[PDB]
């Protein structure tokens, strides 16, 4: 997926990479995981990481996030990774992403984005036109593109 | 082109693309210290045409890219080959594509989008009055040399599919991207520097609208509506484009190639350079169409959310 693989990797890269080192130490991992309600031990962050530690250096390095991410996509059922997705996003379980939860997540990733992006990426995702985000119109942003 | 090993004289990193037989990875020379992009395009040299590039495509790529130097054109540092492949050594060019910084503005008039067109009609005419086709004008080929200043420096790069036109000679042939390929492209008829203009008009329509003018759903309707010449200006996607705007696309996007507008016409164009302050006010107040444009760029922020997501979750 050369073109979806490429936007993910420079985008989710330098999410996580928040100091810009070219790696990806456990501590930022942690700090992202921790901003999302997950309490991960650092034995369990160094698991992850050593499972694609190709290079052997502690750290995770691009095409060790490449793998990481293939190895993910391979690992699961499309359907259940999108339904665990949508409710980490949706957390009033309401059946509905709010323009509040998606600001929360995002801000929680570390982005620092306005009102009106948020705004707009509601209205991307709403098709009825209700406001929110149905579970529907999620699985049909991560659908086939 | 040199024999020499490129490892000998350049430390080679990241990959920053590929393409169909050639993959472009950034490097540093080595005496000077200085970063460029070695682009590796494995030689064929064999009658079976499947897998490689021919040395007579090679070649003229290079001798293209020695021929130009221009500021808003890639040049070509060096060229080395080993026994698989030929590497050229070209200017790093690491600002990304020219659409991916629009879509992050928060506002765009015409007026700055006719400079990124001057931009692109400069470097376009440096190469036509040269005699030289690029021949793969689209916007996954119109970079920034650096998105670390108010107005980028645009360069186009991809000589894949250059050419050199030559007097009374006929030059035929297929490819490129058909969304932004001229109807004697894909008519097989014979081909000039107009096909250049006519992708011209088909960016400066993306641009304008953040829609294309002859894409349908399938190869065949977008064949059928470059053939026939169909599009329309929707006022869904066109509501505050301009006159001078919608008469230079029009103006860009003709069949015949020889009443198309040149590169040097359309540099005269009033769009691009206005003649009275009346059309000049007017190319200010116009405004691009921003929400047809970051429309994709907030679907990968979407897509970049689950990623994330997607990664916290499969750990725990
Ligand atoms: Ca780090
Ligand atoms: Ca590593
Ligand atoms: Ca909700
Ligand atoms: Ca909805």
């Amino acid at each position: 997926l050369t073109e979806e693989q490429i936007a993910e990797f420079k985008e989710a890269f330098s999410l996580f990479d928040k100091d810009g080192d070219g790696t990806i130490t456990t501590k930022e991992l942690g700090t992202v995981m921790r901003s999302l309600g997950q309490n991960p031990t650092e034995a369990e962050l160094q698991d992850m990481i050593n499972e694609v530690d190709a290079d052997g250096n502690g750290t995770i390095d691009f095409p060790e996030f490449l793998t990481m991410m293939a190895r993910k996509m391979k690992d699961t059922d499309s359907e259940e990774e999108i339904r665990e997705a949508f409710r980490v996003f949706d957390k009033d379980g309401n059946g509905y992403i709010s323009a509040a939860e998606l600001r929360h997540v995002m801000t929680n990733l570390g982005e620092k984005l306005t009102d009106e992006e948020v705004d707009e990426m509601i209205r991307e995702a709403d098709i009825d036109g209700d406001g929110q985000v149905n579970y529907e119109e999620f699985v049909q942003m991560m659908t086939a593109k | 082109f040199k024999q020499q090993k490129v490892e000998d004289f350049y430390d080679i990193g990241e990959e920053l693309g590929s393409g169909q037989f050639a993959i472009v990875k950034k490097c540093r020379e080595k005496s000077t210290g200085l970063e460029y992009a070695a682009k590796f395009i494995k030689k064929r040299q064999s009658r079976a045409s499947r897998r490689g590039v021919s040395r007579e495509e090679i070649e003229r790529e290079v001798s293209i890219l020695r021929q130009v130097l221009h500021h808003n054109v890639i040049t070509l540092h060096d060229v080395y080959e080993n026994r698989t492949d030929v590497v050229l050594i070209l200017e790093l060019v690491s600002g990304g594509e020219l659409f991916d910084f629009l879509a992050q503005k928060e506002s765009l008039s015409e007026e700055e989008a006719t400079s990124f067109i001057k931009q692109i009609l400069d470097g376009v005419n440096y190469l036509h009055t040269k005699k030289i086709a690029h021949f793969d004008l689209k916007p996954e080929n119109i970079m920034l040399l650096d998105k670390n200043i108010p107005i980028p420096h645009i360069k186009l790069i991809d000589f894949g599919l250059a050419h050199e036109i030559e007097d009374g000679v006929e030059f035929k042939n297929i490819f490129g991207t058909p969304e932004f390929v001229a109807p004697e492209i894909v008519n097989y008829e014979p081909l000039g520097l107009e096909a250049d203009m006519w992708s011209i008009g088909v960016i400066t329509y993306i641009l304008l609208s953040g829609a294309s003018p002859f894409l349908g759903d399938t190869k065949q309707e977008t064949l059928a509506n470059i053939t026939s010449v169909s599009y329309d200006f929707d006022e869904e996607f066109f509501s505050h484009t301009s006159e001078l705007a919608k008469d230079f696309i029009r103006k860009l996007l003709v069949k015949e190639t020889r009443k198309r507008l040149t590169i040097q016409e359309a540099l005269r164009h009033p769009w691009i350079t206005p003649v009275d302050n009346q059309q000049a006010m007017v190319r200010r107040e116009s405004v691009v169409n921003l929400e047809n444009f970051r429309k994709q760029y907030v679907r990968r922020r979407w897509k970049l959310a689950f990623s994330i997501v997607s990664l916290c979750n499969h750990l725990t």
